[PDB]
């Protein structure tokens, strides 16, 4: 009928889409734009996440005085990251290559879903619906000013396969370079040790190795026809 | 044998009974809104997202580039559809399970087919659109602010565009210190009544008060397609 | 074997647009962009009915408090919705009334059969449709805008929102609670970008762009149905 | 042996507030707070003259672009002014025109003849003068405040314009270039706070205050003129 | 003399020359605002920091948390009041050296006595204060918005808010990368002149072109006091 | 009745210059954030200088009669020591060894700040004295896109210690501090050329390598 299941490797190689699945494209997996310091963002589980061609500035702006500017004064664009470790300094050209995670859009027989525990559990797909993958629950991001954006969480894209305290980079559209700066941040859905109702939060200071237990899971699942 | 999801939200202490012709996958707390590092994020009303299993005024955490993660140590929010219970005449911040009460229940549904809202603008019932039956009617709620003006809305194709029940304060604001409440600037946005000779005219203002607010604002209803 | 696909369609003039071959329409309407609402936008997504209403006001909203009052019209908020090619008056000043008639695009919710999709080329040629899906229109390639404080919303790509079919400098209008719309110099429209497969690692190459080359940079689209 | 030093006093009333001893007045005008352009705030510290202009207007100011095209009340812009005691219409509708006048505060610019300062004593009780110095007024210290957009300014601590004589939860009025003022209920202002020596570094103790006891929590201040 | 300074500001290529009483300091280029991650900063113009002694489309750095500075690499700006140089017919962006004939030049000088502006909000010029003098009159400046709708003015009592030269353009706007250029967006506000009529009733809007721009800005004279 | 603005960026509170009288010492305010806006103090002036510290030092209120101390989500900057940064958000007694201390002294003159855009020190003016060297201190950003700036010509932009963090942040209701990664401090930079640079070159500074880059200035107080 024609859903869309758009899948993101978070590595440099693109991912390959279920059998019975036709590819209908692979490209880079796009997070979201800034334009004039205004971020406008892609739901990582819908296909306008999966971007062909890639490019530090992959839009332009016009005005109504009938005048239009590619790349031509300080804007930027934002793309999920690889697992590769970070660099210490801006990447430009080919050696951003590396650091883009790539995406596939694949033609699917029915919806896909995110479902999410908010528990160390992995949450059950309902019944009738078969499991594609299993995650962490990627909430929402911030990097440059207040910008940034968010996941929806019925969508494949609140659930990345790995997690990453910095699951994205930023990339300067006039500088044709990328990077990822300390303002980043990515937001997770916690896991909560009480069955429904949390009291106060009892707040807390997580580090390499004590972190992913405390992240919600999720799985993707596909209705069963 | 296809499956779609609806999510309907009670306002209420009361779990959501599913509409006709859908089943039931769970029940949860209707999530609106989070604000993280000072940028808010919705999750759509008419979307499971908006439908989270366990409650918590610091249902997330963020974490940094040094691989470093914080829970609950800023000053970050949540914010949920509420129900009817009175804000509490001190106008204290609530805390831990007084919270309870005030957190509105939703459920989500399986649905044989899709979903849309309709709206009228007017005090009229819109019609489903050919070939789509009634889920239920409600009023058009497009969007929201509350602490430092930031909120999200609703897509008004979306059944999270459509309330069932009108409330001047739908939502209350949560803290990730634990605490929650409701405050002067929490705005609800919600489509105005325009009739057809309003529409290319100067929009005639007013200030409406308790009693006449629902008569002034436009009706909707959540419609699914028949199969 | 309908399960209820929706895609929505603007004319970009005062005309009902009419359903692409292959769909069914379910009504028509104006086309809203976004609102601004105590200095925050919300927009509706082009490609979704929540961009088509059945009636337009220069203040489609109210606002309601705790305190149970609300506010019709009684601030400072906006309303943008997609405009015509009607030229902005020669006095440049705001339009008020049935004056803005003129400028206000139309639109047409329609029921496909199957899922609709809108794919683009980066490229100034026409990108084909997937194998096995077939065309409801062609366009330009826009993803977002902004306007008064920067404010804004955008387009998903996959959406036919992102796919207009006139490409314009200014797709849209601004209006506001008082009852006037116009342009602002300050109202961005932006669209994908040309980009060659060679050049996407590449620093780009800047380019600035005057009347009658606008779209040489501007990357087309297809919005296709699924052939069932 | 006159250096030029200035301090601005705002009347909170529509009656001129006088020069306080020890100053010569040089003229008097309406205390404006700060105004929103664009969406953008940008305000006046009151205690220097630029919070006391000689013309009223609910749209001071017109904007222009690189076109030579300027534009005034055509818009959504907003200007804030202080307030006097006037009562919020029981309509709670906009005012307009005439109306406002009642409700815009009038402030006198004075030269003093040493430097003028403020002087918090973050308590309920009035801090003294620095030694050498002579009071001017006492008020209460008044930093912050927002209003649309969550947008707004503040006052320098050390500056006249910090210590407000008169305390009001709502010392300001919203207008908009169209011509109206109002109230709203996210017109926030914001106080110093009492802080008792041996709470500094202890986890503050909420407290939720209504009418009647809202100057309990709400530090005081001095505004002080070196003698000689 | 107790350590007064008055800045100036020429608009043009040339050093302006101190006022009448104050002896000069130094020469500069005329900053207006930077922005630094997003968030405007701006130097009243009234004030020595508005005048660089060294002109730069980034001068400035920052550091973070790891104590790792970075200079030039992301996307800030610094913004720099303008000259007559018209802008180039291409309307590209303009780089390195082809920028300085559109950068502004200043003057910082000693005062013998503290300065300040006043302003008529009518066409007429305002009349010095009692016991104050002229040291030059202009058109009343108030704030300015550009990319990302950030910005930053000027205190109404500072002679930064009373510019000699009106231009519906005032600044340009230069990138970390090099660039600088005049942008559609980019926005003056100026008080407008108001009868005495006029203030309390409703504003007539207004939309002025080319050649009557500067017959509706407020005028402005800043004044030291005599001693 | 110029008043000099003295912040030690330790936990001591500062002397006041020989001739000049303490008014008072207190704790160095950066700026207080109300509704997710930041309204900021200048360093170089007397309001910078808090006599009683408080995670929350502020109160609110709205038209309705209704204020509210320390029941939101509000929070409060404060200039830093150049003390280690912790690992963890320090709460009550714990936070004293980060807040800097400041004196507000009575002056004679007014006192200006200098900024050279270059290694050198930059000089007084002829007759003005120096107080004090330093590095240009322009602006700062923190939660969003909050912040704020010294005015150049302040003492306040003239810092005797450069800290890549200079700043804390301390959470309102929890009466605890910490330094989150988005803080950033931006300084004015030294510049090669004699006035006009050219395209800037990008680089990225390590430990060590900074301080050549960063701006000199001088406080400068008029001789009388």
């Amino acid at each position: 009928i024609g859903y869309l299941l758009v899948k993101h490797s978070q590595t440099d190689q693109e991912p390959m889409c279920p059998v019975g699945m036709n590819k209908l494209w692979s490209g880079y997996s796009l997070l979201y734009f800034e334009g004039q310091e205004k971020a406008h963002n892609q739901d990582l589980g819908l296909a306008g996440s999966c971007l062909a061609r890639f490019s530090t500035m992959p839009f332009l702006y016009c005005n109504p005085g009938d005048v239009c500017y590619y790349a031509s004064r300080n804007d930027k664009s934002y793309w999920l990251s690889t697992t590769a470790p970070l660099p210490m300094m801006p990447v430009a050209e080919d050696e951003i290559k590396p650091y883009i995670s790539r995406c596939s859009v694949c033609e699917a027989p029915a919806i896909a879903i995110a479902v999410h525990s908010q528990d160390v559990s992995i949450p059950h797909c309902p019944a009738g619906w078969r499991s594609l993958w299993i995650g962490y629950s990627f909430l929402m991001h911030t990097a440059a000013g207040d910008e940034g954006g968010g996941q929806s969480l019925v969508s494949p894209g609140s659930c990345l396969e790995d997690f990453r305290a910095t699951p994205f980079i930023e990339c300067n559209g006039g500088r044709g370079t990328c990077h990822y700066y300390a303002n980043k941040y990515s937001f997770w859905l916690t896991t909560i040790p009480e069955q429904s109702f949390q009291g106060s939060p009892s707040a807390d200071t997580l580090k390499a190795g004590l972190i992913r237990t405390h992240i919600s899971r999720c799985q993707v699942c596909m209705k069963n026809l | 044998d296809h499956g779609f999801l609806v999510t309907r939200h009670s306002q209420t202490i009361d779990d959501p009974q599913c509409p006709s012709g859908t089943k039931i996958l769970y029940h949860g707390y209707s999530l609106l809104y989070v604000q993280g590092n000072e940028r808010a994020h919705g999750q759509d009303l008419g979307t499971a997202g908006s439908c989270l299993r366990k409650f918590s005024t610091m249902p997330f955490l963020f974490c940094n580039i040094n691989n470093v993660c914080n829970f609950a140590s800023r000053n970050d929010y949540s914010y949920w559809l509420s129900t009817p219970e009175p804000m509490p005449m001190s106008m204290a911040p609530i805390t831990g399970e007084n919270i309870r009460p005030f957190i509105s229940r939703c459920a989500v549904c399986e649905a044989p087919a899709m979903v849309m809202a309709v709206h009228s603008q007017t005090i009229q019932i819109p019609p489903c659109p050919s070939g789509w039956s009634s889920l239920w009617i409600g009023y058009s709620f497009v969007m929201h602010t509350s602490a430092g003006a930031e909120g999200s809305g609703q897509a008004l194709a979306s059944p999270g565009s459509c309330l069932e029940e009108f409330r001047s304060a739908p939502f209350i604001e949560c803290h990730g210190r634990g605490t929650c409440n409701y405050y002067a600037n929490a705005y609800s946005f919600w489509l105005a009544t325009i009739e057809r000779s309003e529409m290319f005219k100067k929009p005639t203002p007013s200030t409406l008060k308790a009693g006449e607010l629902r008569t002034h604002v436009s009706r909707c209803q959540v419609c699914m397609r028949r199969t």
